[PDB]
RNA sequence: UUGACAUUGUGAAGAGACGUUUCUUUACUUAUUCAAUGAAGCGGAGCUGGAAUUCAUUUUCCACGUUCUAGCAUUCAAGGUCCCAUUCGGGGCUGAUCCGGGUU
RNA sequence: GAUGGGGAAGCUCCGUUUCAAAGGCCUGAUUUUAUGCAGGCCACCAUCGAAAGGGAAUCCGGUUAAGAUUCCGGAACCUGG
């Protein structure tokens, strides 16, 4: 591999060799829902915070 | 006081480390070169079979230090006999010496440079 | 006569155990302040045979707390537990199969494995195929929780001492027949050199104390002293007692 | 400004990894720097007998700087000094008069164990300045009570390297003097009534208590709190 | 002379300020090397005795034996 | 294996030997012993907050960053505040309370 | 199997990260200089032990009394620069 070009060692995607496609897209997915749902996480607990 | 070490690990502290300088030298008298040119290069070898490498492979074939190497060799080559090298190769014959096949560049003849060496 | 078989086993040699094939050895995290004063969680990467050692590891890996890195520990796998499984660890940990809390926040009841001996030995007790530890009752006259160990025996330990939910897995590995040499064969190569074993009764004096013959028999009680020199223990070593019971429970 | 941002971050347990602090407090130190500082301590722990515990009771800054301050006006000769002298007495005197009283007499501090202790048994000293850190103790440990026969004015005075400094050397264990010039009789009696009395009278009484016991920051809390919230 | 008070001290080793005394030193020495280079002899008064000046050239080791 | 003596020190209860002193359970920690860690978070006290007493006070208790998810977590930390005339670079103090240097 | 060490009268025995102050990698400063230094991270870490284990890269033709994936001819590839 290090004679080798590095088109042939990669892929142009967030993840060249390292991960698989199906992988970076449950990646990113799992990334986006649990930042949502962070501040969710955060707001709802301060809300109950103020009920009391 | 105090002081920040922000590490748990105590080094050994970098310190000096001076340089010799001496007061009497080592040797009295460096030696000379041991392995020069003469010494490299010891004895043509002129068997039949060497020969014809000079008549028929523009090869030069030498008894040649047991100490020398491809490099070393070439350039006593280079220099004793005034010639430009192709490649040497080497072997240890089974006597104990090592003999050294050089070929010379396209622009020299062996055959020729053999008997200005003064053998055939 | 000569050195017996049980003496030559000290010296290593011939006897050594067998670990080439081994994964890492397994043991708890390094008790720091993430698990003497909270929790912290990893996850359940792999879970992994082991040579020699019937029961699987559970490879978890956690965050390094103190640098930019992960951290891989190799626990015994605890049976529920399963890859992708978050693995929390310490004292504020919640009682759930497969995490790590000390002995003292736990409920009297409360079932756990690789249980240390003393708080943070990184696991003692209750480590093979099958096994558990019960804590039976706390004592805070010194931070001490009382136990069950699977031998039978209580121990009391300190509450600090950390367990981890659940029973090591690998089943009633014991329950199947091994049916043929060949299995113990098998069996004792990813261990040690124990296998087969040739009864003293059919050695010759040199050889043993069981030894002599004429007729195959051992010939004076093979119930022996404690104080009984090396060279002379073979046999039922301090027997309190000898012979068939069909017994049924233990110490209580 | 609006363009930077404040994300503060979160270093609790499960975090953000922990920044970089100060760890002086658990450094795992070289051996000879544990050893040291044990030593120390295990000295202070242990009841430290009447006599060793008799340091430690240094002499006040003031006190001392007065006593050096005085002190420093009776240096021994310097090498230059000698050199000159010795020239001087010697090329006149052994070709000329008074037995080498070519030059008058003098008055210096006075110092080395030996020498020091016999002014003091002869009953010669003046006042005696003994160090607080003699190590091995022995060396000095019956000078108080030597001093204390012998009627000798002495203070344990703090700094051995500093007594050395008053002789031109690395250290000096001890150094007192015995002879001074009549216009310092006043300042000499004045320091002596000051230190006999702190140093001196109170021997029969310091010579009478042990040192040592103290538990530690954490031992004495523990027994600060076992009897302070149980009483 | 120091030295006599030394040499008549050291021959009180139960006395309280020895066996302090003895008792701090015994465990510096266990921490330290079982063989290493001494600074000074522990002992002026013996050394000296045995022969020992305090001159470059002169040296001293102490050493630590099983026992037994 | 069992006893004595030595290594061996400091406080008490008692029963005991005629205020010291030797005897059966025991407090101490520095000798000795055992374990871990790249000696990281020990010990004491306090900011904050909620209840309490007390017939008002200091008189204490209690709380004081992470648990749906097989993500992500590093550049003395962004922020704030100071300094250098500050061109770009740095630095200090906070962020991250204090105080013992007993690594636990 | 050396080493800080610990045993042993001693030949030496034990121990190998071990109760040890156990390094060296980048490069700025400085351009008095290629150089001392100013940054700084990372290090429980001798070495020996495989011609059947792991592993950078070569082929076909021709040639000698006896050598050849080694010479010749031709055609390649790897590594460091």
């Amino acid at each position: 591999y290090a004679t080798v070009s590095k088109t042939h060692k990669t892929v142009s995607r967030a993840y060249g060799g390292s991960r698989c496609a199906n992988c970076v897209k449950e990646r990113i997915i799992r990334a986006f829902l649990i930042e949502e749902q962070k501040i969710v996480k955060k707001v709802v607990k301060e809300q109950t915070e103020a009920a009391k | 006081a105090l002081k920040v070490r922000t590490s748990a690990t105590f080094r050994l502290p970098k310190t000096l480390k001076l340089a010799r300088a001496p007061k009497y030298a080592s040797k009295a008298v460096p030696h000379y070169n041991r392995l020069d040119s003469y010494k490299v290069i010891e004895q043509p070898i002129t068997s039949e079979t060497a020969m014809k490498k000079v008549e028929d492979g523009n090869i030069l074939v030498f008894q040649v230090s047991m100490k020398a190497n491809k490099y070393q060799i070439k350039k006593a080559v280079k220099e004793l006999y005034e010639v430009d090298v192709l490649k040497v190769n080497t072997l240890v014959r089974p006597n104990g010496t090592k003999k050294a096949y050089v070929r010379l560049t396209a622009d020299y003849d062996a055959l020729d440079i053999a008997n200005r060496i003064g053998y055939i | 006569g000569r050195v017996i078989r049980n003496q030559r086993k000290g010296a290593g040699s011939i006897f050594t155990s067998h670990t080439r094939l081994r994964q890492g050895a397994a043991k708890l995290r390094t008790l720091d302040y993430a698990e003497r004063h909270g929790y912290i969680r990893g996850i359940v990467k792999q879970i992994v045979h082991d040579s020699g050692r019937g029961a699987p590891l559970a490879k978890v890996v956690f965050r390094d707390p103190y640098k930019y890195r992960l951290r891989e520990e190799i626990f015994i796998a605890n049976e529920g537990v399963h890859t992708g499984q978050f693995i929390y660890a310490g004292k504020k940990a919640s009682l759930n199969v497969g995490n790590v809390l000390p002995l003292g926040s736990v409920p009297e009841g409360t079932i756990v494995s690789n249980v240390e001996e003393k708080p943070g030995d990184r696991g003692a007790l209750a480590r093979a195929s099958g096994n558990y530890v019960i804590i039976i009752g706390h004592n805070p006259d010194e931070n001490k929780t009382r136990v069950r160990l699977p031998s039978g025996a209580k121990k009391v330990i300190s509450s600090d001492a950390r367990g981890v939910i659940g029973v090591i897995a690998g089943g009633g590995r014991v329950d199947k027949p091994l049916l043929k040499a060949g299995r113990a064969f098998h069996k004792y190569r990813l261990k040690r050199n124990s296998w087969p074993k040739t009864r003293g009764v059919a050695m010759n004096p040199v050889d043993h104390p069981h030894g002599g013959g004429n007729h195959q028999h051992i010939g004076k009680a093979s119930t022996i002293s404690r104080g009984a020199v090396s060279g002379q223990k073979a046999g039922l070593i301090a027997a309190r007692r000898t012979g068939l019971l069909r017994g049924s429970q233990k110490t209580q | 400004n609006p363009l930077t941002h404040s994300t503060p971050k979160n270093f609790g347990i499960g975090q953000a990894v922990q920044p970089k602090r100060n760890l002086s407090r658990y450094v795992k130190w070289p051996e000879y720097v544990r050893v040291q500082r044990q030593k120390k301590i295990l000295s202070i722990r242990l009841k430290v007998p009447p006599t060793i515990a008799q340091f430690q009771y240094t002499l006040d800054r003031n006190t001392a700087a007065e006593t050096f301050k005085l002190f420093n006006k009776y240096r021994p000769e310097t090498a230059a000094e000698k050199k000159e002298r010795l020239t001087k007495e010697a090329a006149a005197v052994a070709e000329g008069k008074s037995k080498q009283d070519a030059s008058p007499k003098p008055y210096a501090v006075k110092y080395g164990l030996n020498h020091v202790v016999a002014l003091i048994e002869n009953k010669k000293a003046k006042l005696v300045l003994i160090a607080n850190d003699v190590d091995p103790i022995e060396l000095v440990v019956f000078l108080p009570a030597l001093c204390k026969k012998m009627g000798v004015p002495y203070a344990i005075v703090k700094g051995k390297a500093r007594l050395g400094t008053l002789v031109n050397q690395k250290t000096s264990a001890v150094a007192a003097l015995t002879e001074v010039r009549a216009e310092d009789e006043a300042a000499l009696a004045k320091l002596v009534s000051t230190i006999d009395a702190n140093f001196a009278d109170k021997y029969d009484e310091v010579k009478k208590h042990w040192g040592g016991g103290i538990l530690g920051n954490k031992a004495q809390a523990k027994m600060d709190k076992r009897a302070k919230n149980s009483d | 002379g120091a030295y006599k008070y030394l040499e008549e001290l050291q021959r009180k080793k139960q006395s309280d300020v020895l066996r302090f005394l003895q008792r701090v030193r015994v465990w510096e020495y266990r921490q330290k090397n079982v063989i290493h280079r001494a600074a000074r002899p522990t002992r002026p008064d013996k050394a000296r005795r045995l022969g020992y000046k305090a001159k470059q050239g002169f040296v001293i080791y102490r050493v630590r034996v099983r026992r037994g």
